């Protein structure tokens, strides 16, 4: 198989999400931590009827410290070496030591409203293949 | 040898998105499909999981549709997402039958990819010369500067002060949308006189000769190459230069594969396998391929002296006429019967620079053209028995007294060859005399260069002959130069002198702009115009890469090419296809037609602000938001049969599209024209073809005989099969640059040994016009005294040693070039890895 | 069996045509074959080693033919059909069952 | 799983090779026709004591036409569309319609002189994976 085979995993329903509060989640398996986040404005990789639901790896691509979320700035913040990632701009490193922007999830909302993740746009921290 | 080390490609899934793609490159216009799918999806090896419905876990055999090479695969942006893309030859296209050339098969890997790092040279942003170098800026800023300098200079000195160089061709860097957009700006909104085309330094036809005679140069179909008794190929290297027309249509004829179709379509006459005459001073891989598929018996390579085609053709015409090997009924019904008086200056000169040849009846032309077999033998250096046999292969009837069917094909050996107007005429005489126009197995055609995609307002204002634009520029005339999709630095004639002066004149404007405040735009504009007034030139380049002439330009605007946009063009068969957009423009690049519309909109605003609302109003009609708007304003409203053609209808007809001109629309099918002049009514006021009283007069371009007489070597020039044009994409393609990091100059091994030269050596070719460099490539098949240098090549420009010499209609006589060769240095170490073996396939 | 001789003929079809219309290509048309002479077909340019092995007098009987599709090269040294030649002898037998039609 | 996993296959012995005579071989399976070839000169990718033994796929990378060897020029020649490959220079297309130089074998000569193929440097004609 030339490409990584990504499972199509249910993570949540649109109705489970509050504006600007991350929901803890994991993809493509239970040992790769991440969040779903409703930002309240239309954005890159943003699904749902407002185009504002995004999903990201929450493990820092530098050395794997878990990232905190700043509700005020809508940024992910690494207490490891002070890296900052912008979930409103496809996870662009605003500032930091990672050589990657924050790995982001290919999300699909179903007719029923369930949210499936079907891929990741960068290598997740601590695995040499996104699917192990 | 360059190896990709790609062991494995993604499988195209069953549900991949399909896009009809015509080849970006040569006239043949081979059909392809672009299959795109999400970056995180892939196809399976089982039939239900890939696009082919085939089990891919099993080896596929020769000519498989269920395979693609690495060069056919990339990752590209589509609607702002990365997708897999495969760009594959269409097995069901009648043109190529799933063949792809060395060029078209790398459309995918010569695409722009951030993810796979392909063609990072591609322009993403407007660049302006300020603060002492090129600097990226906004469209609004760049267009405002271009318009303010353009509007001021034409307001102050007239439109004659605006110089334009632009593509007039089809496919990528051309096409109906882009010729219309540039044509409307410079010929509708304005009356630009001082405009040249991508391959010639005035606004002229390559082939006024055939056209004045009433024979449009693309009058047949590709099937006729399958159906001819004889093919006459003149100054074409079709295997390298029109590859899949040769392979998919000529080869079947020469091999007899065609015999069944011949008998079905023309019973009531005899048919043997096709024979071929090749008029070319050089033995090509085309001569070899023909010998090897039809045997030496069936191939007549007429190795004429450089630029003597007209002598050969006048002798064939004379011999054929004298034998009555002519279609008497065709001549009497479909050609001009009225006698007309020779011009006073004949035969040395035409009635004017405008009309270098005399149009007449069959009988007047024969007596005018009249040349003995003995004399043509003297001039051509052919043997009498070669010319007589060539006459028999064209003229002599088949068994039941039936007409021999001859497709006459020519390209740049004739067109860039001696006495363009007369040679073109002398060849049409032969096809006219033998009724080989508008019949199956016939035609007298260009074999072509780019695809065709021309639709523009009238060019009546330009004149005939038109302005020799390069001489205006070298002579210090013009203020502003707009350059669209051409690179004179690599491809014009007299290129050394062109560069000397172009650099000095653009340098004067550069120094002024480096010394003036940019953030105050009006002062920047005034410093530019003051520098122009001292003899400077402001240059704007519209391209997809940083060009060589772009190193002299003050503004670069980034264009989107075919595939990043919808594009319509037709092949050397008039086969019109829609290339359907499959990917995004790189960065902020925009289609040429939409750049023209945007510059038009900016011209309107700047002219309104300067307080000239009347001139400003001429720049209306440019509200296009997509390339389709340009198609509908241009081709749809102005092309012959345009009202029948839309994107939607063209899409439905796929890579086979339809032959122009379109005659109607019936249940999801545009109806087209398989052949021109089937009713024997030609493109003239009264409907009669004219013959051409086209006497031989030597090498007609100024200084050519002198250049032959005063230099040791012929520097013949033209294409390599591997290289596409000026290597604008190829120069960032390891596969091509691994093969030829330097342009080859084909030299006779005995000539190299006499000059102390070995394979790979770097040599200076020099003469009266300038100097350039190439890598010596030992070529046993090359005649002594006669070299061939790859043209248009960034790492050694052949144009530097071509003179300013043109015919009366300003056609560049590139092929008749002579110079001396001396060593620069021993084979550079980067040539050590090169193969120096024959390009000729061995059985 | 001739059904799985059609599958083995995929390795010939590039150079060889068979059935209604079949014309000469890189290789000569292969219609009939069983009962045709060597260097047989009109139009095709056979090698000075395939002409030399018609001079002595031959036919395409099924034993002469098995030796060819297995090692064309040194079996008829100087033949223009350079190509490994089918190594499984039961496939040599399948493709000749296909050749039995036409 | 990230790269193609190449079998280490026995092809021949150094003793089985006659100067300038291609030995017909299959690698990396039965259906991937190629040759071994001694060239009597030291060249790119060459193995054995003289460094003159090369291995190439012998199916045209253009349209799958079986190639043929010319002993005089030491070139593979395609009768399909007249491609020429130079196995003295790493199988460079000397002229041709392939977008690839001739796929070449990674050869190892063991102590007994048995020759092994461990990989291929280009995509073999008619398979989207060099190992099927
Ligand atoms: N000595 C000699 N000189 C010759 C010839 C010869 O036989 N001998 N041949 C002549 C002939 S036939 C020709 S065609 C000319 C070719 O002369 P040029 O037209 O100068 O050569 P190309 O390489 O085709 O140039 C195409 C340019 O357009 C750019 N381009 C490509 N696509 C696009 C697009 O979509 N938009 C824009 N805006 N730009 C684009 C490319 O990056 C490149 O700079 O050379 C001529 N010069
Ligand atoms: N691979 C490849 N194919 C291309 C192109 C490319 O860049 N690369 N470009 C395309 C374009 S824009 C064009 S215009 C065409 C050009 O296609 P061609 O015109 O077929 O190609 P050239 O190599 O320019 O010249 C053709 C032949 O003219 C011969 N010749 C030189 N002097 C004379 C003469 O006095 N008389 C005669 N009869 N022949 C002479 C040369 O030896 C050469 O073999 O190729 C098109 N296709
Ligand atoms: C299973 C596959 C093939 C079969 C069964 C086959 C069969 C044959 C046969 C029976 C002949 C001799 C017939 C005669 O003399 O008229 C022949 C000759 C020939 N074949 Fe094939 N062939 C096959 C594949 C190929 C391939 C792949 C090529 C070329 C790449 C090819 C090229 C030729 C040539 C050139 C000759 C003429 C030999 C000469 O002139 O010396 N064949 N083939
Ligand atoms: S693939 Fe492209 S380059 Fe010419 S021969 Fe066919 S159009
Ligand atoms: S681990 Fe996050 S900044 Fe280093
Ligand atoms: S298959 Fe070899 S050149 Fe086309
Ligand atoms: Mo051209
Ligand atoms: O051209």
């Amino acid at each position: 198989a030339a490409g990584v085979e990504y499972p199509a995993n249910r993570l949540a329903n649109i109705s489970e999400l509050t504006l600007n509060e991350p929901l803890d989640v994991a993809y493509p398996d239970e040992d790769a931590a991440g969040v779903l986040l409703k930002l309240g404005t239309r954005v890159e990789g943003g699904v749902g009827p407002d185009g504002d639901i995004v999903g990201f790896s929450t493990i820092c691509p530098h050395k794997g410290f878990p990232l905190s979320y700043s509700a005020d700035n809508k940024t992910f913040n690494c207490p490891g070496h002070f890296s900052v990632f912008d979930p409103e701009k496809g996870g662009q490193q605003v500032w930091g030591q990672a050589t990657q922007n924050l790995p982001q999830y290919v999300l699909r909302v179903a007719d029923n409203g369930d949210i499936f993740a079907e891929g990741v746009d960068e290598l997740i921290y601590g695995r040499l293949s996104n699917v192990l | 040898a360059f190896k990709r080390h790609i062991d494995r490609l993604p499988i195209i899934p069953a549900d991949a998105k399909k896009h009809n793609v015509t080849c970006h490159f040569c006239i043949v216009g081979c059909g392809y499909h672009a299959y795109t799918w999400p970056i995180n999806k892939q196809g399976g090896t089982d039939p239900q999981n890939n696009i082919f419905g085939v089990d891919l876990s099993e080896q596929q055999q020769a000519e498989s549709d269920a395979w693609y090479s690495p060069s056919m695969y990339n990752v590209v942006k589509q609607d702002g997402r990365d997708v897999h893309v495969v760009i594959k030859p269409d097995h069901e296209c009648v043109v190529n039958s799933g063949l792809g050339s060395v060029r078209g098969a790398r459309m995918a890997e010569t695409s722009f990819s951030e993810a796979r790092n392909t063609q990072q040279q591609r322009l993403t942003d407007p660049l302006v010369w300020r603060y002492g170098q090129m600097q990226p800026t906004s469209w609004d800023d760049a267009l405002d500067l271009v318009a303010r300098v353009t509007a001021k200079i034409v307001k102050e000195k007239g439109e004659d002060a605006l110089i334009v160089s632009a593509f007039d061709h089809g496919g990528a860097g051309g096409g109906y949308e882009n010729t219309w957009g540039t044509g409307k700006l410079y010929f509708e909104a304005m009356k630009v006189k001082n405009i040249r085309i991508h391959n010639r330094p005035a606004y002229n036809s390559e082939v006024h000769g055939t056209r004045d005679m009433g024979v449009g140069e693309l009058n047949n179909c590709y099937e006729d190459a399958e159906l001819a008794d004889t093919i006459v190929a003149v100054g074409t290297n079709a295997l390298e230069t029109q590859t899949n027309y040769f392979l998919n249509h000529w080869i079947p004829n020469l091999r007899g594969e065609s015999l069944g179709k011949k008998k079905e379509l023309m019973p009531e006459e005899p048919h043997e396998a096709g024979r071929i005459i090749i008029v070319d001073p050089r033995r090509t891989v085309t001569v070899n391929a023909c010998e090897q598929t039809a045997g030496a018996d069936n191939v007549l390579h007429l190795a004429i002296n450089s630029g003597t085609d007209l002598a050969l053709f006048n002798a064939l015409f004379t011999y054929i006429a004298d034998k009555g090997w002519v279609d008497r009924d065709f001549i009497d019904k479909s050609t001009l019967r009225e006698g007309t008086a020779r011009p006073p200056l004949y035969p040395a000169r035409g009635v004017s620079e405008a009309n270098p040849g005399h149009l007449s009846s069959f009988e007047d032309a024969v007596e005018g053209c009249r040349m003995s077999i003995e004399e043509a033998a003297e001039i051509t250096g052919l043997d009498a028995a070669q010319i007589i046999k060539a006459a028999e292969w064209i003229g002599m009837p088949k068994e039941g007294g039936k007409r021999r069917r001859v497709m006459f094909g020519y390209e740049k050996g004739l067109i860039w060859g001696n006495d363009n107007y007369r040679t073109n005429g002398a060849l049409v005489n032969l096809a006219l005399a033998t009724g080989n126009i508008g019949r199956p197995g016939g035609g007298v055609v260009r074999l072509g260069g780019h695809q065709e995609g021309y639709v523009r307002p009238s060019d009546a204002h330009v004149g005939r002959p038109a302005a020799y634009v390069d001489q205006l520029l070298i002579g210090g005339q013009g203020g502003v130069h707009h350059i669209w999709g051409c690179d004179h630095y690599k491809t014009t004639l007299n290129a050394h002198e062109f560069k000397r002066v172009y650099k000095k004149r653009t340098d004067m404007v550069k120094d002024a702009m480096s010394a003036a405040p940019y953030g105050d735009r009006e002062a920047m504009v005034n410093a530019i115009v003051d520098a122009i007034n001292q003899g400077g030139l402001f240059a704007v380049n519209v391209d997809i890469i940083p060009t060589k002439i772009g190193e002299a330009c003050h503004v670069i605007l980034p264009a989107a090419t075919s595939g990043e946009m919808n594009l319509t063009s037709m092949n050397g068969e008039r086969r019109m296809r829609l290339t359907e957009r499959y990917m995004d423009p790189p960065g902020q690049s925009m289609p040429d037609c939409l750049i023209a519309a945007r510059l038009a909109n900016t011209m309107e605003r700047v002219l309104t602000e300067m307080g000239d609302v009347g001139y400003a109003a001429q720049f209306k009609g440019f509200d296009w938001q997509t390339e389709e708007d340009a198609f509908m304003d241009g081709y749809n409203k102005n092309a012959h049969g345009g009202e029948f053609v839309t994107y939607e209808r063209l899409s439905a007809m796929g890579t086979n599209g339809f032959q122009e001109p379109a005659t109607g629309f019936t249940d999801g099918k545009i109806e087209g024209t398989q052949r021109l002049y089937t009713d024997g009514v030609f493109s003239t006021d009264d409907g009669k073809a004219r013959f051409m009283d086209a006497p031989w007069r030597g090498l007609q371009a100024p200084g050519k005989q002198q250049q032959k007489d005063s230099h040791k070597y012929l520097i013949n020039n033209g294409r390599a099969n591997v290289v596409w044009q000026s290597a604008y994409l190829d120069q960032e393609n390891d596969f091509v640059m691994d093969r030829f990091p330097y342009p080859f100059i084909e030299m006779n091994p005995e000539d190299m040994a006499e000059a102390g030269l070995k394979e790979g050596d770097l040599v200076e070719i020099y003469n009266d016009a300038g100097a350039t460099q190439a890598m010596a490539y030992p070529t046993p098949t090359a005649r002594r005294g006669e070299t061939f240098m790859l043209f248009g090549f960034p790492t050694g420009v052949q144009g530097n040693v071509t003179s300013a010499g043109t015919n009366e209609l300003i056609i560049p006589n590139y092929k008749q070039t002579w110079g001396n060769i001396r060593k620069i240095s021993d084979a550079p170490r980067n040539v050590a890895h090169l193969s120096f073996k024959s390009k000729e396939y061995q059985s | 069996n001739a059904e799985k001789g059609a599958v083995v003929f995929k390795k010939c079809a590039a150079c060889h045509a068979v059935g209604d219309g079949a014309a000469n290509k890189v290789g000569p048309e292969l219609n009939g074959l069983i009962g045709r002479k060597v260097a047989g077909v009109e139009g095709f340019n056979y090698s000075p080693a395939f002409k030399a092995k018609a001079e002595e007098g031959w036919v395409w009987d099924e034993v002469h033919l098995t030796e060819y599709l297995a090692n064309p090269k040194a079996y008829i040294k100087g033949t223009k059909m350079a190509f490994a030649g089918l190594k499984k002898p039961e496939d040599v037998a399948d493709v000749i069952a296909y050749l039995k039609t036409f």
